[PDB]
Parts: structure tokens; C-alpha cells; sequence
């Protein structure tokens, strides 16, 4: 009862303890922080990403589902550090929005001015942080995405998920049904020697339906090996932690909603495929969908830890009205563009108007 | 989830 | 210290203790907390508003002027209540934005991952909270109002300030140079026709009338159920509207866009609009919300926070999701809509938002 | 107002 949320009346409780609590006639306690971990990348500490949340809600059900735990509450708990506390709580309100199809009020008001409060979220960069993101945002940008048919727990494939994360596996994403956000492939091409990441990124790249690559950052491989495979490939590259110009970010949206309406994904990737490709594929989200920044950072982190770092955040803050309104104040040129290959860029409302008459 | 449990919104 | 955050090395910082702090050759501490309060409506604790931040700037200033702490680090200090210390760290910044053109990403380093955290900031309403708004969206939000223009603490008036916040003298707050929020003025309208000259109206209705007519109003939006007669306004050429809808709920998209409309009319006029509901902090900031966020592409939380720190405890309960999702709408319409041609009996003959196909054919006769 | 105010500039 004491450290303890109540989530739905004897029946769900969130808690955060320093001791181990006993189960009793009336209650069962589970704590997965022994189980499921975030990985840090520098002083970022969440939130969980869907896979963490895919596994919670397996756990959860077990202890639900136990003939033992028939006539019991269940108490889910975190230690009492306000990091441990921020995910847990975080974790528990993206599975009723993703699991229970609660809404984010119904989920942030258990949550509301508890003392003492969550720990917000922060970046994965090296700079001390100015920036931060709270559950709030998590919520709504978690169940924006699901309402918008971005995720699926239904065909969500843990397996893959798990695997592709992994640097020796190519260490990609697939964010949404449009997009796949990578690290730079490396490799030491020759003046058959492809290392097993590249492969794997080649294969998969070839077995779902890439036709562009996107590559932010200075050159670490030969693009000649995904147009071997009959993928497009485009650099848009900028320096390591800035932020595009705007006119990068209005020919990576045309180039986008080229392919996009080809029926083909779009695979970004910057040295980490975090920052520089967060800012994009967020310009992009944000475009097409209507996020709030904080929103689209929260989702892409739920997907991909790390995403959109530094000063990017408050660059994503200060220009999301812009690309929101990009709808109303561009148009998709009527003629190719060779600086991205033949595909077709944003352009202002007059210039499509010159096109068109 | 196939048997997930009901726990809708309060 | 080690409680203690740095905003400026060997000059500036802010500290939280649950004992009052002993200056020393080196460290001048300060506290507002037991002087400058928080006039909380219920459950809401903050931010302090722009009244306190103006009081708080004094105090400051005075500190770093005395030639004692010369070679001095200040530091600005709270008790330890996460909320105590939400509000101090909220001012400091404010202060930073305000007097020394800090930006937000400036002011926010210092604070950001702090343990144990800041309190968010709730609503003044009775239901249980639901959505919070943070120091960084009230940061954001103060800077960008700042930034267009609607605040300016260099010709900002305490007296007027705290004056008409007062009940006796009218509650309400300037809010922008378009903009006045206020509590609905009350009285016992006599209810046949008297060919009297005196006035049977309670001094905050007078204090009301006369600010109203020495400052540009021009029209009065009412939005609760009639607590006067509004031919008190109509006399001194005042327009009148009501754009009525329940307490404690979210407007209709009809009504917001009614209101946009009109409110922009009047603004093409070079005049002021004043808003009421009853307390002049749910429903009003709906409306004038919207508005500002059309105008000026705040994020409802920006404009959550900047409108309670002008009035505390503006937009209530489920109205902050309201606003939070519908807030794509407002800047859409933007682009959607345009003041009609054509004026409407439903906004006292002012001009609403309409489609752009609608404008399109008011430019014709229909055939 | 604030012509009194010192200079505190961000770091
Ligand atoms: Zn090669
Ligand atoms: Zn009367």
C-alpha cells in the first residue's frame, strides 16, 4: 500500500521498493529489473524500447494467468531510484496503451504529481543534457504511433527485432512500414571481403523491399554494393552532430515521398544511425503524421534507443511547426531533381504553381 | 497475446 | 554546496535546504519562498507568476548590487519540497529569459536530470491530475512569448498587476496586447425599466467598465450562464457576445472557430478582446489558447505555460488534453481557413473562420 | 524598469 500506484483497483499496482516484499493471499509482486535491462549508451537510462515491453507483457500474463494468482492483485515494482522508477512506469503505461488500448489520460493519471517524481528522459550524446522528454510524451507519441498503424504488437517479431539491434547483425531498426534507421556499413574494399554485418544489412535490405539508401555521414563503405542489388543510393551528408539545413531536409522528404509512393521503404543511416538520421526520419514523421517533437523523439526511442541527439532535440522542438505545415507550404516538384537522383524534391507552393499552369 | 487478460481502462 | 546547482560559475546558483544557510565570505544566500507565495486554487503549486518573477528580480538585483557581495557567488535557494523547488528553478530561469536573454536551451542545462527531480506542474482543477506541463515547456513557452512581442518586463506595471488581480477590483489579467482574461462580473440586475441615473453596479464591475474603456476593449466574450446584464458593456459602446458552453468542458471545433474569427475581426481593428467564463481560467483559456497558438505557433504546453504565468491557473482539467490534441488544428487552419466575407448572426455580426472553397464562392453571386 | 540589472550573461 505505501510506494505503491494504483493502476486498476485490486488488480494492478505499480511500486518502488528498496526491500524484497512478500506475496500474500491477496497479492503477488514481480520485478523484471533483473530480467530486462536498457542499455546504456552514455548517461541516457530509458525509456524501455517495444522489445523490453514485447518481453514485460509476456511476464505479466504468466503471473496473471497463474491459477495461484487467481483472486490476487499483482504489485509490478522497480527499486526506488527515480531512473528505475521512470521505466518501470513507463513500461507499465505502454502496454495498457499498446496491449489494453487504454489512452494516454487514462494511463498518465495514475501517474500524476507523485512524490517523488520521475526521473524525465534524456539523450545518448556526450554533452551534458539541456533537453528532456517525460512519460507524457512517451505515451502520447507511443499511442499516436499505434493509432496511425506505425506499431503492431500483433506481428511484431521479437526474434528479429533482437537480432538486427545488434552491431555484429547490421545494428538496424525497421521504425515503421516507410522507414529502416542503420549504422554506416564498414567495410575495406579492395584496390570476397564484405564483413558479416554488411551482409547482413545487404540481405535483409534485399529481402524487404529498400529501394533507397540514404547514407548522412562521411563515406565508410563502397556504395556500389547496394546497387548491386538494385537499390538507389543517395548521400545527403552533414557534419557529425549539427543539425540539415532545411534544404537537406526538403530533399530527403521529397525523396521519401518518392519512393514512399513506389511502395518502397527508405533505410537512413549515419555513423550510429541515431542523431543525423533521427532528424530526418523525425522531419519526415512529423510531416506525415502531425507528432509534437517530443512525441516523434519518444517514439523513435521506443523503437530505437538514442535517437535524435543533443542539439537536434531543441532543432526538432524549434522546427516541427515548419514541417507539419510543409503539407500546406510545399508541394512535391513535378520534375526530377538530380540532387537526390531523380527523385522528386519539396518545393515551395509558388514554384509548383509556375509548373502547373 | 492469444489468452491475455481483460484489464480495461477504470 | 553540494545541494546546490550552478547557472553561472562563482556567481549564480540554486540551492535547496531545509535550513536557513549561513552567508560567508565567499557564498551570499537568498530565499523568496516565505515572502513571495503562491496563491494556489487548489491542488496547483506554480509556476510563480510574472507579478512574483517582477519581485523576485528586485530582491535579486539588490543582492548583486550590494557592494558586500561584491566578490560574492549568490545563491538563490528554496526548501527542499520538490515543489518549492520546481518554482524556485522555474523563476530563476524565467528571470534568465526575461532579464539577461538567456535562451531556453541555456537556462535548461543547468536543471535537466536533477535528483531528486522537480514537481511537474498540475492544473487548479478537482479532478484527480491527469497532464502536467514542465519548467521546460514553461521555459519555452515565457521565450517565445517574449520573442513576439506579448511580454515585456522592462515596461511591465506591478501595481496595475496586482491590483486587478484582486476580486474587489475586477480579477482579471492583460494577457497579451490583444487579450484580457477575467472572472464574470456579478450583480443584481433590477428587472423593469427605471429612469434612474444612479448606478446600482459593485465596484469590481466599475473597476472593470472604466479599465475597459481607458484600454481599447472592444469586445466581450461571454462564456458561462448570464451573472449580469450585459447593456452595462453595450453603454459605453462596448460589443457583447456570448459563446456560451459548460462548465468544466472542452468547446466544440464550431465555437473555437467562431471565436478565432472574431477575435481576429476585432485584432484587424487594432482593438482589444476580453474573454470571461466564471473564474475566467477554464473555459477562457480554451478559447484565447487556440487563439494564440493559431497566431503564433505556440505548443499547448508552451501556451499552457505562458498563459498561467500571466494568470495561474488557466485551462482546466480535461481541457489540457483538449487543447494538447487539438493544437495541429489550430495551426492547420492557418492555411484551411479564412475570415469569412460574409458576417454571422452566430458571432454578433463579425466574421468566423470558414473553408477556403467556402471564401472562394462569397467572392461570386451565387447562380 | 531594469536598468538596475547587472550584467549576467550565459556562460
Ligand atoms: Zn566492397
Ligand atoms: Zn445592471
Amino acid at each position: 500500500l505505501d510506494n505503491t500506484i494504483e493502476f486498476l483497483r485490486g488488480r494492478v499496482y505499480l511500486g518502488a521498493y528498496d526491500y524484497t516484499p512478500e506475496d500474500t493471499d491477496e497479492l503477488v509482486f514481480f520485478t523484471v529489473e533483473d530480467a530486462i535491462f536498457y542499455n546504456s549508451f552514455h548517461l541516457d537510462f530509458g525509456p524501455m524500447n517495444i522489445g523490453h515491453l514485447y518481453r514485460f507483457a509476456v511476464i505479466f500474463h504468466e503471473i496473471l494467468n497463474d491459477p495461484e494468482n487467481a483472486n490476487k492483485a499483482v504489485v509490478f515494482y522497480s527499486s526506488a531510484s527515480t531512473r528505475q522508477r521512470a521505466n518501470a512506469a513507463c513500461m507499465l503505461c505502454c502496454y495498457m496503451i499498446l496491449v489494453q488500448a487504454w489512452t494516454p489520460h487514462q494511463v498518465l493519471q495514475p501517474l500524476a504529481q507523485v512524490d517523488p517524481p520521475f526521473m524525465p528522459f534524456r539523450d545518448a550524446g556526450y554533452s551534458n543534457a539541456d533537453f528532456e522528454i517525460t512519460i507524457q510524451d512517451v505515451v502520447y507519441g507511443v499511442w499516436r504511433a499505434k493509432e496511425k498503424g506505425l506499431i503492431d504488437l500483433h506481428s511484431f517479431n521479437l526474434e528479429s527485432y533482437e537480432k538486427y539491434e545488434h552491431v555484429e547483425f547490421g545494428d538496424f531498426n525497421v521504425l515503421t512500414p516507410d522507414f529502416i534507421a542503420f549504422a554506416s556499413p564498414q567495410e575495406d574494399h579492395p584496390k570476397s571481403h564484405l564483413n558479416q554485418p554488411f551482409k547482413s544489412v545487404l540481405n535483409f535490405f534485399a529481402n524487404n523491399n529498400v529501394q533507397l539508401v540514404v547514407r548522412l555521414n562521411s563515406h565508410l563503405y563502397n556504395k556500389k554494393h547496394f546497387e548491386d542489388i538494385g537499390i538507389q543510393h543517395l548521400d545527403l551528408i552533414f557534419e557529425d552532430g549539427t543539425c540539415p539545413d532545411l534544404s537537406i531536409v526538403k530533399n530527403f522528404v521529397g525523396a521519401a515521398e518518392t519512393i514512399i509512393k513506389r511502395g518502397g521503404k527508405i533505410a537512413v543511416h549515419c555513423k550510429a544511425g541515431l542523431g543525423r538520421t533521427g532528424c530526418l526520419i523525425g522531419a519526415h514523421l512529423i510531416y506525415t503524421y502531425g507528432f509534437t517533437a517530443n512525441e516523434c523523439i519518444g517514439f523513435l526511442r521506443f523503437i530505437r534507443p538514442g535517437m535524435v541527439v543533443g542539439p537536434q532535440q531543441h532543432w526538432l522542438y524549434l522546427h516541427q511547426n515548419d514541417f507539419r505545415e510543409w503539407k500546406y507550404t510545399t508541394r512535391i516538384s513535378l520534375k526530377p531533381s538530380e540532387a537526390i537522383g531523380g527523385l522528386y524534391p519539396l518545393i515551395s507552393l509558388e514554384e509548383y504553381r509556375l509548373q502547373k499552369k | 497475446f492469444k489468452n491475455a487478460p481483460l484489464l480495461a481502462p477504470p
